């Protein structure tokens, strides 16, 4: 993990979706996170808040936000691709930006998270081949024919039968001293 | 007397899968509130275990798993074993996404009675030529190490022997990760074997083994010239990523007046190099701290 | 409809289930749930749960307590064994009224596979001779034969 929830957040005080990644508690972790992300803390600008050892990591892209938390050191500019790159993605993953959208393509969108990020880490490119690995696949496809058919021959002889029947050295020493 | 589940169950048939979608998404928010009350789980029963429908078996499986499983009929609703044969069969499923689509739900799962031949299952499907499922397994181990880590107890090993036989890197990123957490000492073994071999080689398995090395100085040491030796090779250090840690480790490791230079030599560079300012304001941080 | 295969499944009792289904044999460990298949003739589409009559799985199968429309009993014929005990259990089915809502058979199977009894000797032997409420006219397979089954089923349906 790199990151115990990823929530997407429209501006209302309010994140428009998330996921945990890992349960135990209730939402106040995650509800207490909403609520303060709502309140802004009236806080002016930045696209960055990180208080108290906590990343508050967040974009605006419009009146939406999307974010991301942690707590302990991160190599930044990954970090914003990330971010950025929330922003290449929706309009395809659940169609353009307005909830509604993303309503009807929750499970697209949740889906995406664990995709694109298993536990904090980047797993790939190419939003479309991300489609590919599953709810479009093409295994299972190749032995249905084959194996359905098999079985339907089976079946269909059946259906008779049925119906019929130097450097570092510099260093070394200096440091040896 | 009647109720609107009813209402559902007619939709359903109404649709198919379809109607039963918005069933899901109904369910959802019902799920969502906690909410529901029984009773469609036999109809989800009788369908399912003869049904396809891929993706609502995907929500269906999602739905299972965020909920809960050792609901009050067990435990287990108490079939968590008969329709698993049919998805264990998914598991094992010839079809690669499918049963990696099912590891990924499977390193979220973590239901017992299931689990025991499907860890017989489950090493079938590492020896799939994918590298999708194998990492899946990864997060899976992962899963049970804390879980039930002894349902398997031979595993740590049986890692450093399979990251051998291994060379995806990204399956080896996590082979990593998971490696020293459960033994270090393996991975250990290893990185004197790798110690020239790692500049060659992509950072991100390169940066877990720098937060290992830490912990164990500080409770004991005596081990350094076998490391030194490649540390200075990483004393070229050259992506953001890289020079960022590099530095960082090095503080962590040492403070000699030469060390001080070193790493104090990479920030001003590296701010000077530097633009985003948040990014800034952190070294400071540290800096201040130093 | 939904028919029925009981019994301890994994001893071939799925296999008489694979072989029907795919012209296969048990290449699954033992089956103690539900198999599922959906047969289609006369076009109900026979949805066949093959569950093991193991301990739980026979102990627990409330909600396939509904109502019945056929009967499989796939049988070890080299059983003759767990019957009267069976006898004993089978009972309650008979106590049961969902079950009266199906005219059935009872297949030997197992046959090659040791032996079996007279068709009689087992009739009598499970309490099968005494039903009429459903039909009952029996037959034989075997897992490695079996045939004319379907005239046996073709009644059936047609009830």
């Amino acid at each position: 993990m790199v990151l115990l929830a990823a929530a997407v957040c429209t501006k209302a005080g309010k994140a428009i979706v998330s996921r945990q990644f890992v349960e135990m508690t209730r939402t106040r972790i995650e509800g207490l996170l909403a609520a303060f992300p709502k309140l802004m803390n009236t806080g002016k600008q930045h696209t960055f808040v990180e208080t108290e050892s906590v990343r508050y990591v967040y974009q605006p892209m419009e009146k939406l936000y999307m974010v991301l938390i942690t707590t302990k050191n991160s190599n930044i500019l990954e970090d914003l691709e990330t971010l950025r790159l929330f922003s290449r993605v929706i309009p395809e993953y659940c169609r353009a930006l307005e909830e509604n959208e993303i309503s009807e393509h929750c499970f697209d969108l949740i889906f995406a998270f664990d995709e694109i990020v298993a536990l904090g880490y980047r797993e790939n490119v190419n939003l479309a081949q991300i489609r590919t690995f599953t709810e479009m696949d093409s295994h299972e496809e190749k032995v249905f024919r084959a194996v359905r058919e098999t079985q339907e021959r089976e079946a269909k002889a059946e259906m008779r039968r049925k119906a019929k029947e130097k450097e570092v050295d510099n260093f070394v020493d200096k440091l040896k001293s | 007397e009647p109720p609107s589940e009813i209402s559902l169950k007619n939709d359903l048939e109404k649709g198919d899968v379809k109607s039963k979608t918005e069933a899901l998404k109904k369910v959802i928010i019902m799920i969502l509130n906690g909410e529901k009350l029984p009773g469609l789980l036999m109809t989800i029963i009788r369908f399912v275990l003869p049904l396809q429908d891929h993706t609502i078996k995907k929500l269906l499986l999602v739905f299972w798993e965020i909920v809960p499983k050792t609901t009050p009929d067990g435990r287990l609703l108490h079939e968590m074993i008969l329709v698993c044969d049919a998805y264990r069969k998914d598991l094992q499923h010839p079809n690669e996404f499918i049963r990696g689509s099912t590891l990924r739900f499977l390193c979220k799962l973590k239901e017992a009675e299931l689990l025991e031949p499907l860890m017989p299952a489950i090493r079938a499907c590492l020896e799939h030529r994918h590298s999708y499922v194998r990492r899946n397994a990864v997060l899976a181990i992962y899963t049970i190490y804390r879980n039930f880590e002894h349902l398997i107890p031979d595993a740590p090993e049986l890692i450093h022997d399979f990251l051998v036989n291994e060379k995806d890197a990204s399956c080896k990123r996590n082979a990593f990760m998971m490696l020293i957490h459960a033994d270090q000492d393996r991975a250990l073994d290893y990185l004197s074997t790798c110690i020239d071999q790692v500049q060659t080689f992509g950072d991100i398995l390169q940066l877990v083994i720098v937060e290992l090395i830490y912990k164990v100085c500080h409770a004991n040491p005596s081990e350094r010239a076998r490391f030194i030796r490649c540390i200075y090779n990483l004393l070229q250090s050259s992506s953001p990523a890289v020079k960022y840690e590099a530095a960082g480790t090095l503080v962590t490791l040492s403070s000699a007046p030469t060390a001080i230079k070193a790493a104090a030599q990479c920030y001003i560079d590296l701010i000077i190099k530097e633009s985003d300012n948040n990014v800034k304001l952190i070294v400071l941080d540290r800096l201040v701290e130093l | 409809m939904r028919i029925l295969m009981v019994g301890l499944d994994g001893a071939g009792k799925t296999t008489v289930l694979y072989k029907l289904k795919l012209g296969e044999v048990i290449t699954t460990i033992p089956t103690i749930g539900f198999n599922v298949e959906t047969v289609q003739y006369k076009n109900i589409s026979f949805t066949v749960w093959d569950v093991g009559g193991q301990d739980r799985i026979r102990s627990l199968w409330r909600h396939y307590y509904r109502n019945t429309e056929g009967v499989i009993f796939v049988v070890d014929s080299n059983d003759r064994s767990r019957i009267g005990e069976a006898r004993e259990v089978m009972q309650r089915m008979l106590n049961e009224d969902e079950l009266r809502n199906a005219a059935w058979l009872v297949f030997a199977n197992k046959q090659d596979l040791p032996e079996a009894m007279s068709a009689a000797e087992i009739t009598e032997k499970l309490g099968l001779h005494s039903i009429r409420n459903r039909p009952w006219f029996i037959q034989a397979t075997c897992a490695t034969s079996g045939e004319g089954l379907y005239e046996g089923l073709e009644w059936l349906s047609n009830s």
